């Protein structure tokens, strides 16, 4: 949608990987069946010992849900950043 | 500016294999990704961002043996290079305790992913952007 | 019995292995001398096979404690880390026994690592076993200079890094890192990986990959590198043979065509076929004792039938003749009187080949004066025997100055075929590459290969079985299956041949029952079910139902 | 063909029952009686491989005999009669140990007691590493004789089984004889197992009956 | 023949090598070449 030359990078998907690991330490993103922290230290024990899909299917593979509806993104996303166009589908 | 167009923070003919590996690898990623419908479709003559799935042994040496350049047949050198492949994180198994092959309720699927996979197909110079 | 018990131990002129050859004739002379010769090459060979062998590990220990003990001024207390690309589980590193420093190392399995807990409190238990021979938590870290008087030095060895739950060495190495707090410890990591760096920055977090890459090296053990030990082996196969043994072509072929089939271990199978085709040639080859010219007396007539039948002989008989020579020569060498082409063969055997010669200096004109390195001996070798080595020098660029020094011209000798060695009769294959699947095939479909009244009639029930899998479909309804077994057995030949015995009255017993072919049709045909799951040919559904079945293989893939 | 795996409500119990105690009888009696000579033959003829495979054998190069049939018998025969004794009688009694492959009940570590009383003088793999450090400074003598049936046994499959038989044969002084059934067998070693395992591959089979191996497992469960 | 189809199905080493010519045609050439020779 720019005009063309008379004689925005596309970030490589290697670097991205430290933006999707912040999305996921921040709690935006959970995973598909996350239980989350346990009530009692007998089930923790048990959580600790079982290992989900989840730490074996590889990075990109990894499925997530989101805690923000899209809703709520251009609710509180201010007009004047430059994908606030992109907000809505 | 070299320095900076790169984020550097990188580790660093990406996957050294024999041939029978390279066309085990191409057969094994159809394997994961082509529904077991299109089988006798395709090879007998008569998708690219969901997780794979599981494959049965005789599928996988079936397609490979449809798509290796008479027969190739099944020898120790295939199945010892499947094993590596194994033993080299490139296929995952359903088992994480007292690994046994032979068990048969094991599965096969993929570990490799789209970019590796086109090229390798591309060094071996196999068309697999048609079969999808 | 001793058979139902898991495993038990067994007590019980002089043998030579090497068996006559024509028929009997070889005198026990003539076999300790081949014997002994085949003796003497060997250990001969493994004199320089072995001595590469270590001077290949004595280099990488080298390497290996050069990289680990290049200290380096870091203001920052940081781990070391070396990547052994290519390495397996196999390696072994010894540390420096310092005074003021205590080093230990300690191995870290898959089975080792199932969570942090696990791994801290096996880390501190090797480390206090380590230091218990001097004379489970970090508390020991800290504590360790108070309780030993000592430096602490720690090196950790990953044994295999990909079977190894990434996220538990994520969280390990951060925990790892809370021991730069205190002055008297160091920390060394060793990663064997198999394949490249690339799983490594796939699985780990990229916060883990910084904290390891500010100080790591890089080192590629692997067993190939551009054939500078593989050129060696070769090199030093040919010197053991000292002339008296010559490569054919096909030989050749096959070593190349089955080298490229293994990518990490290709120095092994090199000398595994080394070492069968020189077992076989002084199994095999009567005239191996004839190496040494002094034991040409003892030639015999049954010696000259071999000679006659060499094809260099054959034609050279028929140049004999076309070439209008006397017929008493023809009938000399008929009537094997006055076996001058005895002494031709004894010339034969002092001509020394100059391909050999021509070989080496060409090898190391290409090492040194060209200072080419990249190339496979092999190769060269073949191109030499074919005599195609122009085309295999017009792969390097810098060879037309030399062309000419470097051209040699293959020579066919006479007798020559006697001391060489082939691939011809595939022995080679069906002992060290098999076809392991199709053997076992075409073993049940053409049992006719294999084994030399119901006998004479009947093939063995496995078989018989087999033909109805190859038949069958991918799922089978168990009882389907036992009735067309059923229907292809000789009922009435099977009762009569159950009815021979007399005695035997447990079997007359159940021939009286009208359902007896019934039962002993089931009964073969879940003993061969049952032979069939052993080998890996059927699988139940016993979840569902033990009644239908899936089969395992397919014929001919 | 590949094409013929592309191109692919009864009960068990329409089929007349059969006890165990009835199962047994007719297996033992076509077992005993039919294909006895040819096979008797057959195995004669094979015998004469014994020079072949003790020249292998002190060369270094395991032996793994796969085929139809039952293979315990020929290791038995080879290994009391015509291994040990010679080995003895050329090198101047050998001790042979024998591992049932077929019985699931199997231990790797009680059998590595036996190994270790047996070779070493007075963390499997850390002793083993032992074993082959004190072994170079050896004489390249045969001392001990491994024989392990059914390399695709049950407990066997497993990989650290496999792991611990693999070291044994880098130790010379040591002799390995393996025996296997399942046609996909060769899917368990990888290069590096093939590298330390050293076998030569024999076609062996007989279609002997496997008497021994069917008594570890339920016919009735059929 | 049986017994060189087991050898060679058995990868014995007491199995000839077809390398040289067999004995019997060569047998069969010298006795071809010598019955008009004189």
């Amino acid at each position: 949608r720019i005009p063309t030359v008379a004689p925005i990078k596309l970030w490589l998907k290697k670097d991205v990987k430290n933006v999707w690991e912040n999305l996921v330490q921040l709690d935006f993103f959970t995973e598909k069946s996350a239980v989350g922290l346990r009530d009692n230290a007998t089930a923790a024990f048990y959580a600790s010992n079982y290992q989900f899909q989840g730490t074996m299917i590889p990075f990109d593979l990894r499925s997530y849900q989101m805690q923000i509806i899209l809703q709520e993104l251009r609710r509180i996303i201010p007009k004047s950043n430059m994908y606030y166009s992109w907000t809505q589908l | 500016i070299k320095l900076f167009l790169s984020t550097d923070d990188n580790l660093s003919q990406t996957y050294d294999l024999s041939i029978i590996s390279k066309y085990l690898l191409i057969a094994s990623y159809i394997c994961s990704y082509l529904e077991p419908r299109y089988d006798a479709s395709i090879f007998s003559r008569k998708p690219r961002y969901l997780q794979p799935s599981l494959f049965a042994i005789e599928r996988l040496l079936a397609i490979f043996q449809a798509i290796f350049p008479s027969l190739m047949k099944a020898n120790i050198e295939v199945f010892q290079n499947l094993s590596e492949l194994h033993t080299l994180k490139l296929i995952a198994t359903t088992m994480n305790k007292n690994i046994d092959y032979l068990s048969p309720k094991v599965r096969w699927k993929v570990n490799v992913p789209w970019e590796i996979i086109k090229e390798i197909s591309e060094s071996v110079h196999f068309n697999i952007s048609d079969y999808f | 019995a001793d058979a139902q018990r898991s495993h038990y131990t067994v007590y019980p002129d002089k043998h030579i292995p090497f068996v006559k050859l024509l028929s009997g004739k070889e005198s026990e002379v003539n076999v300790e001398k081949r014997w002994e010769l085949y003796h003497q090459l060997h250990s001969h060979f493994h004199d320089q096979v072995d001595h590469i062998i270590d001077n290949i590990e004595a280099d990488l220990k080298a390497e290996i404690s050069d990289l680990l003990y290049s200290e380096t001024t870091q203001k920052r207390r940081c781990f070391n880390t070396i990547f052994l690309l290519g390495s397996d589980s196999t390696t072994k590193i010894e540390l420096k026994d310092e005074s003021s420093r205590y080093n230990v190392l300690i191995e870290l399995t898959p089975k080792e690592s199932p969570n942090v807990r696990m791994m801290l409190r096996r880390s501190m238990y090797k480390l206090y076993s380590a230091a218990d021979a001097e004379e489970y938590d970090l508390s020991l870290v800290e504590n360790f200079k108070r309780l030993f008087g000592k430096d602490l030095a720690m090196v950790f060895n990953f044994k295999d890094v990909d079977s190894i739950n990434f996220n538990t060495l994520d969280n390990f190495i951060i925990l790892l890192k809370s021991a730069f707090k205190y002055d008297h410890v160091k920390i060394s990591l060793i990663f064997n990986i198999n394949t490249n760096l690339s799983n490594i920055e796939k699985n780990l977090r990229q916060s883990t990959i910084r904290l390891l890459k500010r100080n790591y090296h890089k080192l590629d053990v692997s067993s190939n590198k551009g054939f500078k030990y593989g050129n060696q082996i070769f090199q030093s196969f040919l010197d053991t043979v000292d002339g008296k043994l010559n490569l054919s072509d096909r030989f050749v072929e096959f070593i190349l065509s089955k080298m490229a089939n293994n990518t990490n271990h290709n120095l092994q199978l090199l000398t595994k076929m080394l070492d069968y085709s020189l077992m076989s040639y002084f199994f095999q080859n009567a005239f191996s004792v004839f190496i040494d010219p002094v034991n040409v007396d003892f030639l015999n007539d049954d010696y000259l039938k071999i000679l006659s039948r060499c094809p260099t002989f054959m034609f050279f008989v028929e140049g004999l003749i076309k070439q209008h020579a006397p017929a008493d020569e023809i009938l000399s060498l008929l009537t094997n009187k006055n076996r001058g082409l005895e002494e031709f063969f004894v010339e034969f055997l002092v001509r020394e080949n100059p391909i050999n010669g021509h070989a080496k200096f060409v090898a190391r004109f290409l090492e040194e004066e060209l200072n080419i390195t990249n190339f496979n001996l092999i190769e060269l070798y073949h191109n030499l025997l074919i005599g195609k080595l122009d085309s295999y020098l017009d792969r390097w660029s810098a060879c037309k100055e030399y062309k000419d020094r470097l051209h040699f011209e293959p020579i066919d000798t006479i007798f020559q075929e006697l001391f060489t060695l082939d691939n011809r009769s595939g022995l080679l294959t069906q002992s060290i590459f098999p076809s392991y699947k199709s053997n076992i095939e075409d073993n049940l479909l053409s049992w006719e290969q294999v084994l030399p009244d119901l006998d004479k009639i009947m093939a063995p029930v496995l078989g018989q079985l087999f033909k109805l899998y190859r038949e069958a479909n991918m799922t089978i309804n168990i009882y389907d299956f036992y009735i067309a077994f059923r229907e292809t057995l000789p009922k009435e030949e099977i009762l009569n041949f159950i009815r021979k015995d007399p005695s035997n009255t447990k079997l007359l017993e159940l021939a009286e029952t009208p359902d007896a072919f019934d039962k002993v049709a089931l009964i073969l045909f879940m003993q061969a079910i049952f032979a069939f799951e052993n080998m890996g040919l059927i699988k139940f559904q016993s979840t569902k139902s033990y009644d239908l079945v899936e089969k395992c293989v397919w014929r001919g893939i | 063909t590949f094409e013929g795996y592309f191109d692919q409500r009864h009960t068990m119990s329409m089929a007349p029952d059969v006890t165990r105690e009835e199962f047994s009888l007719v297996s033992n009696f076509f077992n005993e009686n039919f294909q006895k000579r040819p096979r008797q033959k057959l195995f004669e003829i094979q015998k004469k491989m014994f020079p072949q495979y003790w020249f292998e054998l002190t060369q270094g190069f395991s032996l793994l005999f796969y085929g139809v049939g039952s293979k315990r018998n020929f290791l038995e025969e080879f290994a009391i009669d015509y291994l040990s004794p010679k080995i003895a009688y050329s090198q101047l009694s050998i001790p042979c140990l024998i591992l049932n492959g077929y019985n699931p009940s199997c231990n790797y570590r009680d059998v590595f007691k036996e190994i270790t009383d047996l070779l070493v003088p007075a963390h499997v793999i850390l002793q083993i590493q032992k074993m082959i450090d004190f072994y170079k400074n050896q004489p390249l003598d045969i001392k001990l004789i491994l024989v392990v049936h059914n390399l695709d046994g049950p407990s066997i499959r497993k990989n650290t089984f496999q792991t611990m038989l693999s070291f044994l044969s880098v130790i010379r002084q040591i002799a390995i004889v393996a025996s296997t059934d399942h046609i996909y067998a060769p899917l368990l070693w990888d290069n590096m197992k093939a590298q330390n395992y050293n076998f030569v591959f024999h076609d062996i089979s007989n279609f002997e009956p496997s008497t021994v191996e069917s008594t570890f497992q339920d016919v009735m469960k059929m | 023949r049986y017994d060189e189809i087991i050898f060679r199905k058995l990868g014995s080493m007491l199995q000839t090598t077809n390398i040289l010519v067999t004995d019997d045609q060569y047998n069969i050439w010298k006795k071809r070449i010598e019955m008009d020779l004189a």
